[PDB]
RNA sequence: AGUAGAAACAAGGGCCCUG
């Protein structure tokens, strides 16, 4: 249904359709009008019907389809024979029972100007007969039979019908005689600017046309300016395995921070036995303050490091007077209001009311956009990781659904294999934090759409189960409620998507803290806890969040989908190659490269890297910014040379020292990407004693 | 079809109070119910409702002057005490075709006392074992069945 | 009722005000579909956030204000929130409400009669569901496996159709007084159309949806797809649990909604009707259009037309493409030789022709293209990926799995450029006789080398020789092929690379016109010759079933069965409309008349004659009874008229009315003689003939809107006449004019006189003359 | 105060409303 043939074809037979299509080549008009003449065509033919005269014998003589050529010579043959009067024009059929012409029409419009327009130019001399698609006859004599008039008004009607449903019932494809000329209005200004457009050595659309319509290749010239090109130009081509990749370099300064809102390593938590009646966050938050553990702190006024201290501790004091009166909802005070910024924004100048003496009285310039400062990679993540890949004492840390039923070995691999990771994955710290903010985001999602301008309070919480020990003890183990530390969100006016929302969190610790960490937290040391008796920690942060971070944050279960289709892509691949199930051996056995210790390099079974690919992708989660963006994407270059070194590939490069320009530019006050950077680093240099293409 | 329509058809603006037959045969009626019968139906004197889908007899009115009943290929069960207020003066029921099981459905015919013949064919009921004597012992008035008398006495035509 | 007069006044106060008005006034309907867009816009960046969002609130739910007072739903069951009186911005008359109501609506609302129709509006999910509990699960196991990246269909339907016929099925089968003007297919095609109305009528349903999932119902979902093993659209549908690129779990699926056996059946009736048609030499064509057209088959319990089923279909096969081309149909890009396909993926070229010396001397002209040419290839479990210059076959890699089937394809792909010294010199062997000329037609060079090649074997192995034979260098012993088709050896095939995996199936949305030659050559715009009639199996005997060959010459049954058959059609021939005609008659209660019409007449001979008068007073009288009732079964009338020619007589009726050939027919029960179904009424099949009645007048089990619409015709718009319901069209008098409002936005004048002569027939005699 | 980036937020509209 490209071309108008096909459209034709839909409706009529295709032998009127190539007739009216040699026609329209024969006279060169468009072929926009294989849909009129055809129809035109058709009628004539069914217009006939096969009738007959006194004599047995073929009454109708059509003439339309005929050559130009043959149809005068027919006319003139008729007019003669039978003698009768040349006609000036042609016409389409010749009735010889009553030996007169009959011209036929077809006006879309019910209106009269097609008959009236014909009868002018043929008088009366002939018989016309001006149907029309929505049933109208203009005739100058006796109507045609009843089912001459019946088969041509259904056929039309059905043609009609065909033609509206595919918005081509108009004077384009269906004009009268004098309307058969559609082109573009071309308007003087269009005409104008198209005068003005045309490349330099032409002036005119004129002359650009007729220099395009008749262009000729000259390849000899061609190649000479290609080749002219190609002298001016020396593109550089560089084998790394002569130019060599030197060492990404990374920024200077003091070390990177701790950034994510929630404290992992360091938090202590209060656990209670599992109520589930009592099962909501208000109420969790109550029953945790009513055993009167939580009641003993009492921060000191110094704190061992930061700076706004005396806020926080009035704004710890408030939240237990809030839950001592079962109303989380904090006033609006001097210590909210600066950690809050209640009112700290801006108000709108108009410029209409500005003037010199204005800029002179307060200074005004150009926002000097403060851009950030660079800092060194930090030597504490690698004990985050190493303590994220432990296990935590508990299980059941983040929900998950239950398994359906099986009906296939399939399912029953499937769900043996998910049960194996699942159980694997239930009890480290990482996934300790997957419930946290789970759980804590979806509180304070749930909080910031129902009670906002009110500074409500929420908890920093998780659940949880403890192990299965043998049948021995106590058996059916319970289920638990872990209190991390508690959290508040000032407004959260979120009037556009992307919005912004102060929060503030609180959270207990056992540790003392570091400088260069925790620069974030303002710690206050809060007496003492028993297990015997420790001292504690009370970091206090105010940080801010966003809807979108609250939404992908309340989705970190995503990790899970990635490291499974990872543990199994090498499963089934290393499987296929011997056609036999090897999972289990593939999964206890192959060791999977984790680190170094010792100058030498340790390995661990994939069962236990598993957690590594979690943390990679649960940070992934966490630190994720432009910078991470741009780096994880312009670092695949590097990997992909390294394994064209690996296979002996003599990989080849443009310019790679712009490439290392480009990555070491987007290294900045991200813990991940440096630490990232200098793992990349480490492992060409480890690689360079069995591979090339790296400098040291 | 459906009843309504058909019925409106074939009453050519005949009042529904002067004729004497009626016919139903072939159409639809939703929820196997009757739809469009009333008391003014007096005169009527035969009726007839085959391959209606029909199922059940609720909407059914009173009518005294019918004497013929015909309710062939239908799936009606359970029903058939209101016969006894509607068309006391019943003589001829038919319902081969129809869902069937046990007797206990068809006691309530004997308050019939003006019925003279009956036809059950293709009924779960007719598999059993001596039931053409235990429906005449039950319904004493009853002289035809299925259009065989006792002693396999064929009835004439009309 | 009421309700009218509500939207009455509505459109009054509408028409008063002034912009309104206009906007109806000026224009025709369509612009409706303009103004729909208009309204109701506005989109949101990610949805899923802004619904977790918007679920927190109180009433996320927009809903019905007057349902949920009628439906008796409180706002609060218990302390639970579950709407508030207010008005939604936007729509102007709904109630905010929660998510909560429809539990409680779930658990104790308003209960429906019945909802066992859900059944037939996703008759496709339920019949997933039912084709997947019969799958018996074997295994799974593991290794590499070889998928085909390959467009499929990944829907089982039944009576595939067109965007065109499926809309109106939608209108015909739920808004019928808005019905457009009765189509070609809607005529053709009636039994489905009833069968879909029976199920969806005088039911409490949201139409739409109805109509949105018969759309989906009709339309057979095409992909392209990777694909192992065996295409059927019963695995295309759940591939996904059946294997991977590592994987697979084997299941038998072999006897679940075949839809293989009718494709295959379709084929073999195209060779069928197309080894026929070749007798003709001068008029082929016109004998394989009208031998189409006069042939129908069955499918499921429907009788479709062949010419329509070949239109739908998508078989590329060079049996199917010459039929598609004589009907018109558009075809796609897909080449053929021999049992073999072909897609071009690039190139261009021009007829050379050159001399080949069949014995000593015997000069014989082959054509042969000129210039680089890429080809997709694909025998049987074989594929190839192969490219020519200038009668010179420049490589070929294949990724079969077969030896025998890479040798085939090999041969073939060679003959199809004519490559090789025996083009130049003609084997020895090759005679004149079998040259050319086996009916009088010429057979070119290269289809004679096919043939040789496929009587012997020991021909083939001499072509694939005619290649040069190098010796296999280090490496590429893999990438090598023997004459025994081997992975590797020392000795291999010139320029014939190896792989493993089937090379992908290239893909194009094109069509491209074809016509064909009086020899059945289809031209394709352009000298390839993309099918011929020298490409299908020589010839076979199959048994078809259910299918109808209603034409003289594609018959075996005897004069007695064939004249029988003739005259019920002559008898149906005279229910069209007009006065003097059975319709008619019965409508004046003139039984007596048709005891006397021409064909009654005619058919009387064959009556056995001991016993005609008996039978005649039989029908005689069932007719009268079934005519001054006014209820009567249409077919069982036309059965036994052919009795009630002669004068009646005393006797004993033991139940059938005979012929003279010991075949009859008894009075209410269908029989192969004569035999129909309540279901689809527009049949009669006769001696397993199918023999359409025309659709002139209803029938009690058949009555309804469509038994009629045959009978109407348009004609000149007379405003005098009067302005009818679409049911009191029953009542109409023959040859009387009526005013009828027809689909959307359109008034028109119908005629009960039936004028549907033969188009083609016409356009076609008249463009013959022409040429002359 | 804070977030994050190469600019924006840190409620906005009319004593009252809203994402």
């Amino acid at each position: 249904s490209k071309t108008f043939a096909e459209i034709a074809e839909a409706f009529l037979e295709p032998e009127a359709v190539r007739i009216a299509k040699e026609a329209v080549e024969e006279y060169g008009d468009h072929e926009r009008k294989i849909i009129q003449i055809g129809i035109h065509f058709q009628v004539c033919c069914m217009f006939c019907d096969e009738y007959l005269s006194t004599n047995g014998s073929d009454r109708f003589v059509l003439i339309e389809g005929r050559k130009r050529g043959t149809a005068v010579s027919l006319q003139n043959e008729l007019c003669k024979s039978y003698d009768l009067e040349p006609l000036p024009f042609l016409c389409d059929i010749f009735d010889r029972e009553e030996k007169q012409f009959v011209e036929i029409g077809i006006t879309r419009k019910a209106d009269d100007s097609y008959f009236q327009s014909k009868f002018g130019k043929l008088g009366n001399s002939c018989k016309i007969f001006v149907f029309s698609y929505d049933g109208r006859l203009d005739k100058n004599c006796e109507g045609p039979m009843e089912e001459q008039k019946l088969r041509i008004f259904s056929f039309l009607a059905t043609a009609a019908d065909f033609l509206r449903k595919e918005n081509m019932f108009n004077e384009i494809f269906l004009p009268d005689n004098e309307e058969t000329i559609i082109e573009m209005k071309k308007g003087k200004t269009f005409l104008e600017l198209r005068d003005e457009s045309v490349p330099l050595p032409f002036q005119t659309y004129e002359q650009m046309k007729d220099y395009c319509e008749k262009f000729k290749g000259n390849p000899r010239e061609l190649a000479s300016k290609v080749s002219q090109m190609q002298s001016n130009i020396k593109l550089p081509i560089k084998h790394y395995e002569q130019n060599k990749f030197r060492q990404i370099r990374l920024p200077k300064g003091p070390m990177a921070p701790y950034t994510h809102k929630f404290l992992m390593e360091e938090a202590w938590m209060f656990t209670k036995i599992s109520d589930p009646e009592r099962s909501r966050a208000g109420e969790i938050l109550i029953d945790f303050f009513k055993k009167g553990n939580l009641s003993a702190i009492r921060p000191k006024d110094k704190p061992l490091q930061g700076k706004y201290p005396i806020h926080y501790k009035n704004l710890w004091n408030q939240i237990k007077a809030a839950i001592a009166d079962r109303t989380m909802v904090i006033n609006e005070n001097d210590h909210s209001e600066f950690l809050g910024g209640i009112g700290r924004a801006s108000k709108k100048i108009p410029e209409i009311s500005l003037t010199q003496d204005v800029i002179t009285t307060e200074g005004l310039k150009q926002s000097e956009n403060k851009l950030p400062e660079p800092r060194s990679f930090p030597r504490w993540f690698n004990a985050e990781w190493m303590w994220a890949i432990k296990d935590s004492d508990l299980t059941g840390w983040v929900p998950m659904a239950e398994y359906p039923p099986a009906d296939n070995e399939l399912e029953d691999y499937a769900e043996h294999l998910n049960k194996t990771m699942e159980g694997v994955l239930q009890g480290t710290n990482c996934a300790r934090e997957m419930g946290k903010c789970i759980l804590t985001v979806g509180a304070l999602m749930t909080e910031c759409r129902l009670f906002p301008g009110k500074i409500k309070v929420v908890p920093i919480y998780a659940r949880s189960k403890e192990r299965k020990s043998m049948q021995e003890g106590l058996p059916v183990p319970s289920e638990m409620d872990c209190l991390f530390g508690i959290c508040v969100k000032s407004k959260s006016h979120l009037n556009k998507d992307d919005g912004m929302y102060t929060i503030i969190t609180f959270e207990f610790s056992i540790r003392e803290p570091n400088l260069e960490k925790h620069q974030k937290y303002t710690v206050f040391e809060a007496g003492h806890t028993t297990v015997r008796e420790v001292p504690l920690y009370l970091y206090c942060r105010t940080t801010a969040l966003s809807k979108i971070k609250n939404d992908w944050l309340s989705k970190a279960r995503r990790c899970f989908i990635t490291t499974m289709d990872t543990v199994e892509t090498i499963c089934l691949r290393e499987s296929a190659k011997a056609e036999e199930n090897l999972v289990e051996k593939t999964l206890n056995e192959k060791q999977m490269w984790i680190g170094k210790k010792n100058g030498e390099l340790i390995a661990q079974p994939l069962r236990e890297a598993l957690r590594v690919q979690l943390v990679q992708q649960f940070y992934f989660c966490i630190y994720n910014d432009s910078q991470l963006e741009g780096f994880c994407n312009e670092q695949k270059k590097i990997l992909m040379a390294l394994e064209g070194d690996k296979k002996n590939k003599s990989s080849f490069g443009f310019n790679p020292e712009g490439l290392l320009e480009k990555i070491e530019e987007c290294l900045i006050n991200n813990p991940m990407c440096l630490f990232m950077a200098q793992r990349l680093n480490e492992l060409v240099i480890e690689a360079s004693k069995r591979g090339a293409k790296f400098f040291k | 079809m459906e009843m309504g329509r058909r019925i409106h058809l074939e009453l050519r603006n005949r009042t529904p109070s002067d004729v004497k037959e009626l016919v139903l045969d072939n159409s639809r009626s939703n929820e196997g119910k009757l739809e469009g019968l009333t008391d003014e139906f007096e005169e009527l004197e035969f009726l007839s409702t085959i391959n209606v889908g029909l199922t059940s007899i609720a909407n059914l009115p009173k009518l005294n002057k019918l004497k013929k009943l015909e309710l062939s290929d239908n799936r009606v069960s359970g029903g058939l005490e209101v016969l006894a207020e509607k068309c006391p003066n019943l003589t001829h029921l038919n319902l081969s075709g129809n869902k069937i099981k046990d007797l206990s459905t068809i006691e309530p015919l004997k308050k019939l006392e003006n019925l003279k013949s009956l036809d059950l064919f293709n009924c779960e009921v007719t598999n059993l074992n001596d039931y053409r004597e235990n429906v005449f012992k039950l319904l004493p008035q009853l002289t035809y069945l299925d259009g065989y008398d006792r002693d396999d006495k064929e009835a004439p035509d009309s | 009722m009421s309700l009218l007069l509500t939207i009455a006044k509505e459109y009054k106060r509408l028409c008063q005000d002034a912009k309104a008005a206009q906007m109806m006034t000026v224009g025709t309907v369509s612009n409706y579909t303009t103004f729909k867009k208009w309204t109701t816009s506005r989109k949101e960046k990610n949805p899923s956030l802004r619904m977790r969002w918007a679920m927190s609130s109180k009433f996320p739910i927009i809903a019905n204000k007057r349902m949920l007072e009628e439906a008796q739903i409180p706002k609060e069951h218990n302390n639970v929130a579950l709407w508030e009186d207010t008005e939604d911005v936007s729509k102007r008359d709904h109630v905010l409400a929660s998510a909560s109501c429809i539990n409680y609506w779930n658990f104790c609302g308003p209960c429906v009669n019945n909802s066992e129709v859900i059944k037939e509006v996703y008759k496709s999910r339920f019949g997933r569901l039912e084709r997947r509990k019969e799958i018996m699960w074997k295994e799974l196991r593991f290794t590499l496996v070889d998928r085909q990246r390959r467009r499929v269909d990944t829907q089982p339907v039944e009576q595939r159709l067109r965007t065109g016929e499926i809309k109106d099925l939608q209108m015909w089968t739920l808004f019928e007084d808005e019905a457009p003007l009765a189509s070609k297919f809607i005529l053709d095609n009636y039994g489905l159309v009833k069968e879909m109305r029976s199920k969806f009528a005088n039911k409490p349903l949201n139409k739409e949806v109805v109509a949105h999932m018969l759309e989906k119902q009709f339309n057979p979902e095409s992909r392209f797809l990777p694909v192992f093993g065996a295409i059927r659209p019963e695995r295309m549908e759940l591939i996904h649990a059946l294997g991977g690129e590592t994987w697979i779990q084997e299941a038998n699926t072999a006897g679940i909604s075949n839809v293989d056996q009718r494709k295959n059946d379709i084929r073999a009736v195209c060779r069928k009707v197309c080894l026929a048609a070749n007798a003709s030499i001068m008029n082929a064509k016109s004998k394989l259009v009208e031998y189409i057209k006069s042939t129908s088959m069955r499918i499921g319990e429907t009788e479709r037309k062949l010419e329509e089923l070949i239109l739908e279909t998508d078989d590329v096969s060079p049996e199917v493409t010459l039929c598609k081309s004589a009907l018109g149909g558009q075809l796609g890009k897909t080449l053929s030789f021999g049992p073999m396909l072909l897609k071009k993926i690039s190139g261009s070229g021009v007829k050379v022709k050159d001399t080949v010396y069949i014995q000593g001397v015997r000069a014989v002209q082959f054509e042969y293209w000129s210039e680089q040419e890429e080809f997709y290839g694909e025998y049987k479990s074989a594929t190839a990926l192969f490219s020519r210059k200038e009668r010179s076959l420049e490589w070929i890699t294949i990724g079969g799995g077969i030896n025998e089937d890479r040798k085939r394809l090999l041969a073939m792909c060679m003959i199809f450029c004519r490559d090789g010294d025996y083009f130049k010199d003609a084997p020895a062997t090759i005679t004149m006789a079998d040259l050319s000329t086996k009916l009088g037609r010429e057979i070119p060079y290269q289809y004679v080398m096919m043939n040789w090649i496929q009587k012997s074997e020991d021909n083939l192995e001499a072509l694939l020789y005619s290649r040069g034979i190098v010796e296999t260098n280090p490496g590429k012993m893999g990438s090598s092929m023997g004459i025994d088709g081997s992975k590797r050896a020392i000795k291999s095939l010139r320029a014939v690379t190896i792989q493993s995996g089937k090379i992908d199936m290239p893909e194009s949305k094109e069509k491209i016109h074809l016509e064909l030659s009086d020899n059945l050559e289809a031209f394709d715009s352009s000298g390839r010759i993309v099918a011929t009639i020298l490409d299908l199996p020589s010839d076979k005997k199959v048994t078809f079933q259910d299918v109808s060959f209603q034409h003289p010459d594609l018959a075996v049954l005897r004069d007695e069965k064939t004249a029988i058959t003739k005259g019920y059609e002559a008898l149906i021939k005279r229910l069209g409309t007009g006065d003097n005609d059975i319709p008619s008659l019965i409508a004046k209660k003139d039984y007596l008349s048709l005891y006397n019409l021409p064909e009654v007449k005619l058919m009387a001979p064959l009556i056995r004659p001991n016993r005609k008068g008996v039978y005649s007073r039989v029908a005689r009288k069932l007719v009268s009874t079934q005519v001054t009732t006014g209820h009567y079964s249409l077919h069982e009338l036309i059965k036994v008229l052919p009795f009630t020619y002669f004068a009646p007589k005393q006797g004993m009726f033991e139940g059938r009315l005979f012929f003279s050939n010991d075949s009859f027919v008894e009075p209410g029960v269908n029989n192969n003689v004569f035999s129909w179904s309540k279901a689809d009424s527009s049949k009669i099949y006769c001696h397993g003939i199918a023999i359409r009645v025309p659709l002139v007048v209803g029938d009690e089990h058949m009555d309804t809107s469509l038994a009629l619409l045959e009978g109407f015709s348009v004609c000149e718009n007379d405003p005098r006449a009067p302005m009818v319901t679409r049911q009191d069209l029953i009542d109409v008098g023959f040859g009387q004019k009526v005013r009828l409002f027809v689909g959307q936005g359109s008034v028109r004048t119908f005629k009960r006189t039936a004028s549907q002569r033969a188009a083609s027939s016409d356009v076609n005699k008249n463009v013959k003359k022409i040429k002359m």
